[PDB]
């Protein structure tokens, strides 16, 4: 029911990706 | 990439994920087509036979109205069940018992026919729930090979990760395409189950009370 | 850049998704306003009428009071159902059977009266549930198109491709905008379910007790007529 | 700066967060009031149930469950009982009354639930969906942060270092309105559910008492 | 390679082995039950007396669930001896069925919530595996100023392997539970059909007692 | 390190220890209810073998007499004899039973309310513990963003201890989450087993006293 907010961690992975080219 | 490019831009395991999601999508679209047009037929028949059976002032009159429905009326077989227990409780002066005895019989039979059509529920509901999680597997596979591509470069920019990013996002989007219409038309069809099967239960209570009032006549008015 | 310069620039699929979210929101607002106005018409009107009918005390004075409610008296139509059963009670010497035949008939219509307004509910409630997931697919669509666009040559520099990701996240934004008050509106409609169905079930049991005590008079007080 | 940490991102996000905190405060008032009210009820019905399990007759129940203070719900149950006793007048049918009267109290028990059933949507559902509100506020803040990244392109390192942290903080205030509020109706089920037992016990018991009191007619005052 | 993330993954795979073993046993048993019940349902649809109910259910072997329900029925035939109350028994006996049949369903009630909730929370324990892995990666780069995420890229990949096997265990357990509960509904429905038929058989026979003594 | 245990924050460490101490409280709940229904399944197994063929209410009493004073069957026989003492003078056998039965069944729910407590802890805490961990993540990454807006390099180990304590919050939320809902599903199977079997015993007593009141309503009638 309240499961898919592992997508919030996927957003955190997007943040991990924008930290990369720096 | 290109058309054949984006065919090849996803890896063959990711491609298997894509084809599995889209094939499950299309076969449950066919399931959707079947349910939609069959419930369409059933509710137009519901509308016409409801207008035909609301006027049934006698249950024998209701048998007469069940006759000119075609042989494939559910209500015809319910009146067949009614005459069946008229012949099985043939000899039952316990008019007080029979109908209760009949009712739950009724409270299975064409409801089970309704519980026929709830067979396809797991397809829509559960496959639409798990399809983003299939997309999660696609992300795991694509970002694992993206980490392989980083370890081949150690450049840590968008170029060394980005084709695996595109493959994982392709798997994610196809998981969402296989996700959302399945669960939402699942909820549509379950609401159709509710409305249609409820009005079928209304017709069932109508028949129950037709027989209930006629056996009250035979019990107390034919006493007198 | 400007919102039109961010918006017409964005993908037309995401644009169609967000406008579908806003149009389903308009449908939801219309349905909410309708149920709200109609339900308080029911609440105020049939609340004063409930004060009238809870001590109507005769079941024919229940008919007489519900006669002048206006045409929208659901309760007078249930009284018509009761008189219908009285017309079905013709010849029925058994008072006790009638009552059972009476009983569910009220809660055959009444929840149907509930399903008078039962339509539209699962629609907008499940819209309010699953709309951010629709916006999530909008994000995956937009970010997927952007990160194919920076992967074909292949380039770098997220900062010059980031507005595509923002226009993707606008889909999740409008999905949440539609998502919250639709769930809110079905929760307050479930409070309407509670208030209306409970109160009119009180009215139903009131009529049940009126005609039930009247058949008790006909079976036990008229046992010594 | 600390007030700089207040004033980094935006004021619409501030408005959303303080709306979360104000809904939290009014539902705190809901929790506190229902808590002290149900303690009054629990201590009351605790000693009342002690004294009324030993209420060996319904007249002894009218004696004991009177006061107890003048505001006992059980007093209104005795009022409804004597109401239909006065409405039992004329009909010698013991067998009908009680049945109907059963669900009278049970519908009154529904009213008892409908005593406190109103307002729980605030507590439980706001506790459920507050991080989703903060999620949307975070979507708002990160999209504005991406506008800021579009303002200073070719370098996205510290263009938005603090401000995204404010939007996430919006989720945090969604998080600060997430946990206990759901829990509150969980609280405001459980021994309240026992209350759904407890008071729903005893008048039922009184029903039983009255049932046995009708046996004190139907088995004792049956033959004059 | 790593061991604790591997411990989580082999917990996933061994729970999958238990789940597939349960699925195989249940599914083969359910085929036996349902095709046997198809034939024996065609048989007992016209079991028109309680004696005919016993006689048609006689050739089923001792593995008939319904034969023990005929034993249930004959048990309260023998226990209701001495009193003339036909009228109570039936409801009670109905409720005996409302015990026994549920017990029959509860006969398979054990591993259901197991594998259902296993398929539910398998991505959550895979999430814990990747939390463990990425946290150990950032302990590995907990120095002052690092760059080059390739020094933590395969560690996060091995962390994602936990989410992968979490998904692998997550899908078919919830899937097979929904299938099994669906034919829990179907098979309990047919068994309740059988129970209702037996209740109507004995109900019509007690009505022929109360009416043959009347007529 | 010991400094790495209190690293950069202690209130997120406070919610770590809050999660695992609520875990220990519900572990006490777990092992208590575990050995409880262990004693209950052994006892009610033996007592089931005893009172399955207690041919009378007198045999329902006397075959329950070896149970000790701490059997629930003793309380149900108290309920039955209570309705016998309350139906003194009641020639209507036919009513009593219904009036008796749901007494039992409210008592049966009281049976569930013998351990209605503790359950919401395990179930709801095992649901929402990673959301507590999620607030721990948001707290930790906001503090790390304070740090990398103080440094403004924003790469790469300057975010790393905040990321590590955010994942530590996640991990303690997960450790609190999974076995708690696991143990409530175990306890729901305890609900099913004990509720069902004790309801079998309740139906047994209702059948016994039902047949005995039928023998009283047809005592000098069938002969």
């Amino acid at each position: 029911n309240v499961t898919p907010f592992i997508d919030v961690m996927l957003v955190l992975l997007i943040i991990f990706m924008v930290a990369a080219p720096l | 990439l290109s058309v054949w490019g984006m065919y090849q831009h996803a890896d063959i395991v990711v491609k298997c994920v894509m084809i599995g999601l889209i094939l499950a999508s299309v076969v449950t679209w066919a399931i959707f087509f079947s349910k939609s047009v069959e419930f369409f037929n059933q509710k137009r028949r519901l509308k016409r036979e409801q207008q035909l059976l609301a006027e049934a002032r006698s249950l024998n009159q209701a048998n007469d109205i069940a006759a000119d429905f075609g042989s494939k009326s559910l209500s015809l077989h319910l009146l067949n069940e009614a005459q069946n227990e008229l012949e099985l409780s043939e000899g039952s002066d316990d008019n007080e018992g029979i109908k209760e005895r009949t009712s739950f019989r009724l409270e299975r039979r064409v409801a089970a026919v309704g519980r026929q059509m709830g067979r396809g529920n797991g397809y829509l509901a559960t496959i639409g729930a798990i399809s983003p999680f299939v997309g999660l597997f696609g992300t795991v596979w694509g970002i694992m090979n993206s980490f392989i591509g980083i370890a081949q470069t150690q450049t840590t920019n968008l170029a060394v990760v980005a084709p695996g990013i595109a493959e994982a996002l392709l798997a994610t989007a196809i998981g969402l395409v296989a996700a959302i219409p399945a669960v939402v038309i699942y909820n549509v069809f379950a609401r159709q189950i509710g409305g249609f099967k409820a009005m079928l239960g209304d017709v069932a209570a109508q028949v129950l009370l037709l027989q209930s009032r006629d056996l009250d006549l035979e019990a107390s008015a034919a006493a007198h």
